[PDB]
Protein backbone atom coordinates (compact mmCIF):
# COMPACT_ATOMS: atom_id res chain seq x y z
CA UNK A 1 0.00 0.00 0.00
CA UNK A 2 2.83 2.67 0.79
CA UNK A 3 4.32 1.29 -2.57
CA UNK A 4 0.77 2.22 -4.20
CA UNK A 5 0.24 5.47 -2.15
CA UNK A 6 4.20 6.54 -3.56
CA UNK A 7 3.73 5.97 -7.19
CA UNK A 8 0.12 7.51 -7.60
CA UNK A 9 1.82 10.55 -5.44
CA UNK A 10 4.92 10.27 -7.78
CA UNK A 11 2.14 10.26 -10.90
CA UNK A 12 -0.08 13.37 -9.93
CA UNK A 13 3.36 15.45 -8.88
CA UNK A 14 5.03 14.17 -12.21
CA UNK A 15 1.79 15.40 -14.43
CA UNK A 16 3.56 18.90 -12.90
CA UNK A 17 6.78 17.75 -13.98
CA UNK A 18 6.15 16.50 -17.83
CA UNK A 19 4.59 20.92 -18.17
CA UNK A 20 8.35 21.54 -17.94
CA UNK A 21 9.44 18.59 -19.66
CA UNK A 22 9.82 17.08 -23.33
CA UNK A 23 11.95 19.05 -26.03
CA UNK A 24 13.95 21.19 -23.64
CA UNK A 25 16.36 20.21 -21.26
CA UNK A 26 15.93 16.69 -22.48
CA UNK A 27 16.87 13.10 -22.84
CA UNK A 28 16.25 12.44 -19.26
CA UNK A 29 13.11 14.37 -18.73
CA UNK A 30 11.41 12.92 -22.31
CA UNK A 31 9.81 10.07 -23.49
CA UNK A 32 7.89 9.87 -20.08
CA UNK A 33 9.55 6.38 -19.01
CA UNK A 34 12.40 8.21 -19.20
CA UNK A 35 11.25 11.19 -17.13
CA UNK A 36 9.33 9.12 -14.69
CA UNK A 37 12.68 6.84 -13.81
CA UNK A 38 14.79 9.66 -13.92
CA UNK A 39 12.50 11.43 -11.12
CA UNK A 40 12.95 8.24 -9.35
CA UNK A 41 16.63 8.51 -9.51
CA UNK A 42 16.37 11.72 -7.77
CA UNK A 43 13.62 10.66 -5.04
CA UNK A 44 16.45 7.97 -4.80
CA UNK A 45 18.27 11.02 -3.80
CA UNK A 46 22.12 10.78 -4.43
CA UNK A 47 24.22 12.40 -7.56
CA UNK A 48 21.62 14.64 -8.88
CA UNK A 49 24.16 17.42 -9.59
CA UNK A 50 24.19 16.47 -12.97
CA UNK B 1 -34.73 33.36 -6.86
CA UNK B 2 -34.45 33.03 -3.01
CA UNK B 3 -34.38 30.39 -0.56
CA UNK B 4 -36.70 27.81 -2.76
CA UNK B 5 -34.21 28.70 -5.31
CA UNK B 6 -31.54 27.36 -2.72
CA UNK B 7 -33.22 23.98 -2.32
CA UNK B 8 -34.03 23.35 -5.37
CA UNK B 9 -29.93 24.42 -6.33
CA UNK B 10 -29.20 21.64 -3.83
CA UNK B 11 -31.24 19.13 -5.01
CA UNK B 12 -30.41 19.24 -8.44
CA UNK B 13 -27.47 19.92 -7.61
CA UNK B 14 -27.18 16.83 -5.79
CA UNK B 15 -28.43 15.58 -9.25
CA UNK B 16 -27.09 16.90 -12.25
CA UNK B 17 -23.48 17.03 -10.14
CA UNK B 18 -23.69 12.95 -9.29
CA UNK B 19 -24.28 12.66 -13.28
CA UNK B 20 -22.99 15.37 -15.41
CA UNK B 21 -19.67 16.61 -13.44
CA UNK B 22 -18.62 13.05 -13.38
CA UNK B 23 -18.19 11.80 -17.33
CA UNK B 24 -17.46 15.13 -18.07
CA UNK B 25 -14.59 15.37 -15.40
CA UNK B 26 -13.60 12.17 -16.65
CA UNK B 27 -13.70 13.06 -20.50
CA UNK B 28 -11.29 16.04 -19.58
CA UNK B 29 -9.18 13.65 -17.83
CA UNK B 30 -8.68 11.52 -20.72
CA UNK B 31 -8.17 13.95 -22.97
CA UNK B 32 -5.74 15.67 -20.62
CA UNK B 33 -3.30 12.57 -20.25
CA UNK B 34 -3.54 12.22 -23.87
CA UNK B 35 -2.75 16.16 -23.79
CA UNK B 36 0.72 15.51 -21.65
CA UNK B 37 1.34 12.64 -23.33
CA UNK B 38 4.91 14.48 -25.06
CA UNK B 39 4.94 11.88 -27.58
CA UNK B 40 1.47 11.78 -29.50
CA UNK B 41 0.93 15.68 -29.06
CA UNK B 42 2.48 15.90 -32.39
CA UNK B 43 -0.15 13.09 -33.28
CA UNK B 44 -2.42 15.61 -32.62
CA UNK B 45 -1.62 20.29 -31.65
CA UNK B 46 -4.97 20.32 -33.43
CA UNK B 47 -7.41 18.11 -31.39
CA UNK B 48 -6.11 18.71 -28.69
CA UNK B 49 -6.33 22.07 -27.09
CA UNK B 50 -9.76 22.52 -29.07
CA UNK B 51 -11.11 20.01 -26.62
CA UNK B 52 -8.78 21.59 -23.53
CA UNK B 53 -10.78 24.98 -24.18
CA UNK B 54 -13.93 23.02 -25.07
CA UNK B 55 -13.79 21.88 -21.23
CA UNK B 56 -12.55 24.58 -19.95
CA UNK B 57 -15.53 26.23 -20.91
CA UNK B 58 -17.64 22.96 -18.90
CA UNK B 59 -15.36 24.45 -15.97
CA UNK B 60 -16.45 27.69 -16.16
CA UNK B 61 -19.85 26.44 -16.23
CA UNK B 62 -19.26 24.73 -13.45
CA UNK B 63 -17.84 27.88 -11.54
CA UNK B 64 -21.09 29.44 -12.89
CA UNK B 65 -23.06 27.38 -11.05
CA UNK B 66 -20.96 26.83 -7.69
CA UNK B 67 -21.51 31.12 -7.84
CA UNK B 68 -25.10 30.58 -8.30
CA UNK B 69 -25.23 28.09 -5.57
CA UNK B 70 -25.28 28.58 -2.14
CA UNK B 71 -21.93 30.59 -1.92
CA UNK B 72 -20.32 31.40 1.39
CA UNK B 73 -20.22 27.49 2.78
CA UNK B 74 -18.84 26.56 -0.48
CA UNK B 75 -15.81 28.95 0.23
CA UNK B 76 -15.73 27.14 3.26
CA UNK B 77 -14.53 23.84 1.65
CA UNK B 78 -10.69 24.38 1.24
CA UNK B 79 -10.89 22.46 -2.18
CA UNK B 80 -13.13 24.58 -3.26
CA UNK B 81 -11.19 27.75 -2.48
CA UNK B 82 -8.33 25.70 -4.44
CA UNK B 83 -11.51 25.35 -7.53
CA UNK B 84 -12.17 28.89 -7.21
CA UNK B 85 -8.77 29.50 -7.51
CA UNK B 86 -8.04 27.35 -10.55
CA UNK B 87 -11.54 28.90 -12.29
CA UNK B 88 -10.50 32.79 -11.37
CA UNK B 89 -6.78 31.98 -13.29
CA UNK B 90 -8.32 29.74 -16.09
CA UNK B 91 -10.56 32.78 -17.21
CA UNK B 92 -7.38 34.77 -16.93
CA UNK B 93 -5.13 32.72 -19.12
CA UNK B 94 -8.87 31.99 -21.23
CA UNK B 95 -9.15 36.23 -21.91
CA UNK B 96 -5.69 36.59 -22.22
CA UNK B 97 -5.65 33.96 -25.51
CA UNK B 98 -8.69 35.95 -26.79
CA UNK B 99 -7.53 39.03 -26.25
CA UNK B 100 -4.62 38.31 -28.64
CA UNK B 101 -2.81 41.50 -29.68
CA UNK B 102 -0.89 42.65 -26.60
CA UNK B 103 2.47 44.19 -26.80
CA UNK B 104 4.64 41.50 -24.65
CA UNK B 105 6.76 37.94 -25.76
CA UNK B 106 4.57 35.02 -26.62
CA UNK B 107 5.39 31.97 -28.76
CA UNK B 108 6.31 29.23 -25.88
CA UNK B 109 7.43 31.86 -23.30
CA UNK B 110 7.52 32.00 -19.91
CA UNK B 111 3.70 32.92 -19.57
CA UNK B 112 3.04 29.99 -21.49
CA UNK B 113 4.50 27.82 -19.28
CA UNK B 114 2.57 29.34 -16.59
CA UNK B 115 -0.62 29.02 -18.21
CA UNK B 116 1.02 24.79 -18.87
CA UNK B 117 1.40 24.76 -15.22
CA UNK B 118 -1.82 25.80 -14.96
CA UNK B 119 -3.56 23.40 -16.73
CA UNK B 120 -1.62 20.82 -14.46
CA UNK B 121 -3.05 21.71 -11.36
CA UNK B 122 -6.37 21.88 -13.25
CA UNK B 123 -5.51 18.35 -14.55
CA UNK B 124 -4.86 17.60 -10.43
CA UNK B 125 -8.02 18.99 -9.03
CA UNK B 126 -9.55 16.97 -12.26
CA UNK B 127 -8.45 13.96 -10.39
CA UNK B 128 -8.80 14.97 -7.16
CA UNK B 129 -12.80 15.22 -7.81
CA UNK B 130 -12.73 12.28 -9.64
CA UNK B 131 -11.92 10.06 -6.42
CA UNK B 132 -14.71 10.69 -4.70
CA UNK B 133 -15.52 6.71 -4.76
CA UNK B 134 -13.93 4.20 -3.61
CA UNK B 135 -10.27 5.10 -2.64
CA UNK B 136 -9.99 1.62 -0.15
CA UNK B 137 -10.28 2.38 3.25
CA UNK B 138 -6.81 0.46 4.10
CA UNK B 139 -4.98 3.41 2.71
CA UNK B 140 -7.57 5.78 4.39
CA UNK B 141 -6.90 4.88 7.33
CA UNK B 142 -2.84 4.71 6.13
CA UNK B 143 -3.72 7.89 5.28
CA UNK B 144 -5.55 9.27 8.35
CA UNK B 145 -2.56 7.71 10.83
CA UNK B 146 0.20 9.54 8.52
CA UNK B 147 -1.63 12.80 9.05
CA UNK B 148 -2.73 12.51 12.47
CA UNK B 149 0.94 14.20 13.69
CA UNK B 150 0.80 17.07 11.79
CA UNK B 151 2.21 19.56 14.80
CA UNK B 152 5.52 17.48 15.76
CA UNK B 153 6.61 17.60 11.80
CA UNK B 154 5.76 20.58 11.38
CA UNK B 155 7.54 21.98 14.36
CA UNK B 156 10.44 19.76 12.92
CA UNK B 157 10.80 21.58 9.38
CA UNK B 158 10.63 24.93 10.71
CA UNK B 159 13.43 24.47 13.08
CA UNK B 160 15.46 22.85 9.97
CA UNK B 161 14.56 25.89 8.12
CA UNK B 162 15.69 28.16 10.45
CA UNK B 163 18.70 25.96 11.09
CA UNK B 164 19.21 25.87 7.18
CA UNK B 165 19.05 29.54 6.83
CA UNK B 166 21.46 30.16 9.58
CA UNK B 167 24.30 27.82 7.82
CA UNK B 168 23.21 29.45 4.39
CA UNK B 169 24.33 32.60 6.17
CA UNK B 170 26.99 32.12 7.69
CA UNK B 171 28.11 29.76 4.52
CA UNK B 172 27.98 33.01 2.10
CA UNK B 173 29.31 35.24 4.69
CA UNK B 174 32.63 32.95 4.45
CA UNK B 175 32.55 32.44 1.05
CA UNK B 176 33.29 36.05 0.57
CA UNK B 177 35.96 36.66 -2.56
CA UNK B 178 36.19 32.99 -2.06
CA UNK B 179 35.09 31.63 -5.63
CA UNK B 180 31.13 32.05 -5.17
CA UNK B 181 30.43 31.49 -8.71
CA UNK B 182 28.47 28.74 -7.39
CA UNK B 183 25.92 30.41 -4.87
CA UNK B 184 26.51 33.68 -6.49
CA UNK B 185 22.95 34.86 -4.71
CA UNK B 186 20.53 33.84 -2.14
CA UNK B 187 18.88 31.57 -4.69
CA UNK B 188 22.26 29.67 -5.50
CA UNK B 189 23.19 29.72 -1.62
CA UNK B 190 20.70 27.65 -0.65
CA UNK B 191 19.93 25.79 -3.44
CA UNK B 192 24.35 24.68 -2.44
CA UNK B 193 23.01 24.22 1.24
CA UNK B 194 19.94 21.84 -0.13
CA UNK B 195 22.53 19.64 -1.74
CA UNK B 196 24.71 19.32 1.23
CA UNK B 197 21.57 18.85 3.43
CA UNK B 198 20.81 15.54 0.28
CA UNK B 199 24.62 14.44 0.57
CA UNK B 200 25.11 15.35 -3.57
CA UNK B 201 28.82 15.94 -4.20
CA UNK B 202 30.36 17.30 -1.03
CA UNK B 203 33.06 15.26 -1.26
CA UNK B 204 33.28 16.97 -4.27
CA UNK B 205 32.91 20.27 -2.25
CA UNK B 206 35.97 19.43 0.19
CA UNK B 207 37.75 18.86 -3.13
CA UNK B 208 37.60 21.51 -4.94
CA UNK B 209 37.74 23.72 -1.86
CA UNK B 210 41.04 22.20 -0.99
CA UNK B 211 41.90 22.58 -3.95
CA UNK B 212 41.47 26.51 -3.39
CA UNK B 213 43.30 28.31 -0.49
CA UNK B 214 40.78 27.66 2.55
CA UNK B 215 40.70 24.52 4.65
CA UNK B 216 39.29 25.63 7.86
CA UNK B 217 35.70 26.22 5.68
CA UNK B 218 36.10 22.33 5.56
CA UNK B 219 35.60 21.31 9.53
CA UNK B 220 33.16 23.91 9.64
CA UNK B 221 30.92 22.15 7.21
CA UNK B 222 31.58 18.59 7.58
CA UNK B 223 30.51 19.65 11.75
CA UNK B 224 27.42 21.26 10.13
CA UNK B 225 26.49 18.74 7.87
CA UNK B 226 26.89 15.66 10.54
CA UNK B 227 24.76 17.63 13.39
CA UNK B 228 21.70 18.78 11.10
CA UNK B 229 22.28 15.63 9.27
CA UNK B 230 21.95 13.00 12.59
CA UNK B 231 19.54 15.72 14.66
CA UNK B 232 16.68 15.98 11.44
CA UNK B 233 16.56 12.95 10.17
CA UNK B 234 16.22 10.54 13.28
CA UNK B 235 13.75 13.12 15.06
CA UNK B 236 11.40 12.53 12.10
CA UNK B 237 12.07 9.03 11.71
CA UNK B 238 11.24 8.44 15.24
CA UNK B 239 8.28 11.08 15.10
CA UNK B 240 6.46 8.80 12.30
CA UNK B 241 7.87 5.71 14.10
CA UNK B 242 5.90 6.65 17.40
CA UNK B 243 3.04 8.55 15.64
CA UNK B 244 2.46 4.99 13.39
CA UNK B 245 3.22 3.25 17.20
CA UNK B 246 0.17 4.35 18.80
CA UNK B 247 -2.05 3.17 16.01
CA UNK B 248 -0.06 -0.41 16.38
CA UNK B 249 -0.58 -0.47 20.16
CA UNK B 250 -4.46 0.53 19.37
CA UNK B 251 -6.96 -1.94 17.32
CA UNK C 1 16.53 19.65 -47.89
CA UNK C 2 19.21 17.32 -45.22
CA UNK C 3 20.43 20.20 -43.61
CA UNK C 4 17.11 21.87 -43.03
CA UNK C 5 15.92 18.26 -41.45
CA UNK C 6 19.12 18.43 -39.06
CA UNK C 7 18.37 21.91 -38.70
CA UNK C 8 14.66 21.13 -37.59
CA UNK C 9 15.79 18.12 -35.68
CA UNK C 10 17.96 20.05 -33.65
CA UNK C 11 16.45 23.27 -32.96
CA UNK C 12 13.21 21.64 -31.54
CA UNK C 13 14.39 18.34 -31.68
CA UNK C 14 11.58 16.51 -33.22
CA UNK C 15 10.00 16.07 -36.69
CA UNK C 16 6.68 14.79 -37.40
CA UNK C 17 5.91 14.52 -41.39
CA UNK C 18 2.81 14.71 -42.91
CA UNK C 19 -0.56 11.68 -43.37
CA UNK C 20 0.29 11.27 -46.89
CA UNK C 21 4.25 11.11 -46.32
CA UNK C 22 6.43 11.95 -49.47
CA UNK C 23 9.83 11.17 -50.12
CA UNK C 24 10.72 13.81 -52.57
CA UNK C 25 8.42 16.96 -50.23
CA UNK C 26 8.83 16.65 -46.77
CA UNK C 27 6.31 18.88 -44.82
CA UNK C 28 6.99 21.43 -41.79
CA UNK C 29 5.13 21.74 -38.83
CA UNK C 30 3.72 25.50 -37.54
CA UNK C 31 5.84 24.56 -34.25
CA UNK C 32 8.46 24.51 -35.37
CA UNK C 33 10.80 28.06 -36.12
CA UNK C 34 12.47 27.48 -39.94
CA UNK C 35 15.47 28.04 -41.07
CA UNK C 36 16.26 26.85 -45.03
CA UNK C 37 19.73 26.40 -46.10
CA UNK C 38 20.56 26.86 -49.55
CA UNK C 39 23.01 25.10 -51.78
CA UNK C 40 24.91 26.42 -55.12
CA UNK C 41 25.31 23.39 -57.66
CA UNK C 42 27.27 23.58 -60.88
CA UNK C 43 25.80 21.43 -63.69
CA UNK C 44 29.06 21.52 -65.60
CA UNK C 45 31.72 20.17 -62.82
CA UNK C 46 31.16 18.06 -59.51
CA UNK C 47 31.15 20.59 -56.70
CA UNK C 48 28.30 21.32 -54.38
CA UNK C 49 28.78 24.80 -52.23
CA UNK C 50 26.81 26.37 -49.87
Amino acid sequence: NVMALILFFMLVFSVFGVTLFGAFVPKHFQNMGVALYTLFICITQDGWLD
Amino acid sequence: LLGLQQMILSLTQSLGFETFIFIVVCLNTVILVAQTFTELEIRGEWYFMVLDSIFLSIYVLEAVLKLIALGLEYFYDPWNNLDFFIMVMAVLDFVLLQINSLSYSFYNHSLFRILKVFKSMRALRAIRVLRRLSILTSLHEVAGTLSGSLPSITAILTLMFTCLFLFSVVLRALFQDSDPKRFQNIFTTLFTLFTMLTLDDWSLIYIDNRAQGAWYIIPILMIYIVIQYFIFLNLVIAVLVDNFQMALLKG
Amino acid sequence: VSYTIMHSEEINKHYFDCVIKDAEMPCFLFRDLFQPFFLVQDLVTGDSGS
